[PDB]
Formats: C-alpha cells, structure tokens, sequence
C-alpha cells in the first residue's frame, strides 16, 4: 500500500510536469 | 495521524489518515499562503528605484517558513499516501 | 514702462528664467529619463489566490 | 534487432517532432 502511494505520487508528478470525467481532479 | 498508525486505536479504520493527510495539507497551505502574503507586501514596498539589495535583508525567517512549511507541506502528502495505502489493504 | 516691457516680450522671459529655467526638474525630460523595469508578485499573486 | 532500433528512432523522432507513466523517460 505504500509502494501504491510512490507510483501514484510519480503519476501525479509526471501529470504535474505539464501538457476520465472525474469532476473532482477535472476542474 | 498516530492513531492510524495501527494501534490500540483508532478506531477510525483508514479514514483517518485520508483526514489526517488533508489536515496536514492544509496545514502546509495555510502555511505557504501566511509566509508568502506576508513576503509579497514586503517586496512591494517601494522604496524606490536604487534599493532592493541593496534595501534590506528579507527573510530570514520566511526561510525558515519557506523550508518549514515545505516540510509540513510534504509530511501532509506521505500521511496521504499512507492512508491510501492502508485502504487499498483493507479492499 | 511695465507695457514696454511686456511687449519686448522681457517679463515673459523673465518668468521663465526664475520658474523654469532656474528649475530642477524638467518635466519632459523627467519623463524622458524614467528608465527601469523589474517585476511584481503582486499581479501573479492575484491568480495564485 | 537492428531494424527494431530504426523503427523506435523513428517513433522517438515523432516524439520529438514536438506536441505510460515512465518516471525515466517521463521528466
């Protein structure tokens, strides 16, 4: 469960390093 | 935090640590935004044209905010994590 | 004599010589001589919010 | 094998043309 945080958290970071429908994270 | 470490608690199951993360977060937030408002007023302050450093010193202090809140701010985010892990093992 | 003077254009030039002419701060060339231009948190601040 | 380095030259060369989560790569 922590290792599932770190690939997440590379995942959001690599959605940080600029460019479904979850409203949420969408606006 | 600590009592969604495991324990002898909680007895929030996970949901606490989801709480405790965004409450460090927050944390971290407030903490960034009081350092930062506090440090774009000073800047401003004209005075005038032949200053700046040159004018005075700064933080200082905001550093301390700068790195503190940074810290805080990064502590939030592995309680999250953690939190997010202990839910996965639950599911 | 004050119309005499007045028509050799004297107190005109007068004025100028203790209003302008003995001045510090041309206003033309104060504006022609403000150079500069650094930044300001302040504006980006207002979409950090 | 070296034809399989030509046709990834040639994607890596579309993704330089300019515009999963490999952290690597990905920064």
């Amino acid at each position: 469960t922590n290792e599932f945080g770190i690939f997440n958290s590379l995942w959001f970071s690599l959605g940080a390093f600029m460019q479904p429908r979850s409203l949420s994270g969408r606006i | 935090g600590l009592c969604i470490a495991a324990s002898e608690f909680y007895k929030t199951r996970h949901n606490i640590i989801l709480s405790a993360g965004i409450f460090f977060v927050s944390a971290g937030l407030s903490n960034i935004i009081g350092i930062i408002v506090y440090i774009s007023a000073n800047a401003g302050d004209p005075s005038k044209s032949d200053s700046k450093k040159n004018s005075y010193s700064y933080g200082w202090s905001f550093y301390f905010g700068a790195l503190s809140f940074i810290i805080a701010e990064m502590v939030g985010v592995l309680a999250v994590h953690m939190f997010i892990d202990r839910h996965k093992q639950l599911t | 004599a004050v119309l005499k003077l007045s028509e050799q254009g004297l107190l005109d030039k007068l004025k100028n010589k203790w209003w302008y002419d003995k001045g510090e701060c041309g206003a033309k060339d104060s504006g022609s001589k403000e150079k500069t231009s650094a930044l300001s948190l302040s504006n980006v601040a207002g979409v950090f919010y």
